């Protein structure tokens, strides 16, 4: 349909997770829930884990 | 009764001449639908609901049929003539504007 295909990404400019002053621990634990599920999936499946879904 | 009064009047005897020529081509009427899917030829969706695969026109860019955007179409077989602005929503949006 043409609502999701333009949902669909356009590049948006970081803004950089530096420049977002304080909240350092938030940073971490988001990078834990979403990015390195995508790229370390080896580790999740030699430990047996799933990946939390959101 | 309204005694046949019809806007028009005294300059639009001139517009026959100019606008008896164009009345006749099919430049009118382009059915006017809208493009669901641009697949990398272009997917139009007509708002009576019955789905067609159509092309480029006389000399359209193809920067111009972007999604969800409304086109006019050839009235038989449909072929992109006319790109058209988009959304047929705004209107309700217009006449809040003083």
């Amino acid at each position: 349909d043409s609502r999701v295909k333009a949902m669909e990404v356009d590049e948006k400019p970081t803004e950089t997770y530096s420049d977002v002053g304080g909240l350092d621990k938030q940073i971490e634990e988001l990078v834990e829930a979403i990015v390195l599920p995508m790229k370390r999936a080896d580790k999740f499946k030699d430990m047996g884990i799933r990946a939390p879904k959101g | 009764g309204v005694k046949e009064s019809d806007t028009g009047l005294a300059p639009s005897h001139l517009w026959d001449i100019m606008g008896d020529r164009q009345r006749l081509g099919e430049e009118h009427p382009l059915q006017v639908a809208r493009c669901t899917k641009i697949i990398k030829k272009y997917v139009i969706n007509l708002k009576q609901i019955a789905k067609f695969v159509v092309g480029l026109g006389e000399r359209v860019s193809p920067t111009d049929i972007e999604e969800g955007m409304r086109v006019g179409v050839d009235r038989s077989k449909y072929n992109i003539e006319l790109p058209l602005p988009p959304r047929i929503d705004p209107s309700v949006t217009m006449m809040t504007v003083e």
